[PDB]
């Protein structure tokens, strides 16, 4: 149980203003159908966003924070494996999970 | 795949 309030409190600061100007690609569902997104489905079996991971903690579907940590990193690879490693939506993704990496080590 | 975001 408080592992789980802190695994919402990290995502709460993944959420917040200070982070926002790199966090945001990773707030909602992937848009697939937006221009350029057409085969995101066939290369991302399992998509994950921040959004999802919040309705998840509040349904208390994580039973602890090790499978909370899994959708978190899912969200994350998802971004390395779609798209190039030059993409600036990687290297604001390589920031966001720096913030979350030094947290949840240190919960 | 994704376009520049900035937004």
């Amino acid at each position: 149980s408080e592992q789980l309030k802190c695994c919402s409190g990290i995502l709460k600061e993944m959420f917040a203003k200070k982070h926002a100007a790199y966090a945001w690609p990773f707030y909602k569902p992937v848009d697939v159908e937006a221009l350029g997104l057409h085969d995101y489905c066939d290369i991302i079996k399992h998509p994950m966003d921040m959004s999802t991971i919040k309705s998840k903690l509040e349904a208390r579907e994580y039973r602890d924070a090790q499978e909370f940590g899994a959708d978190v990193r899912l969200m994350f690879s998802n971004c390395y494996k779609y798209n190039p490693p030059d993409h600036e939506v990687v290297a604001m993704a390589r920031k966001l999970q720096d913030v979350f990496e030094m947290r949840f080590a240190k919960m | 795949g994704k376009a520049g975001k900035d937004s």
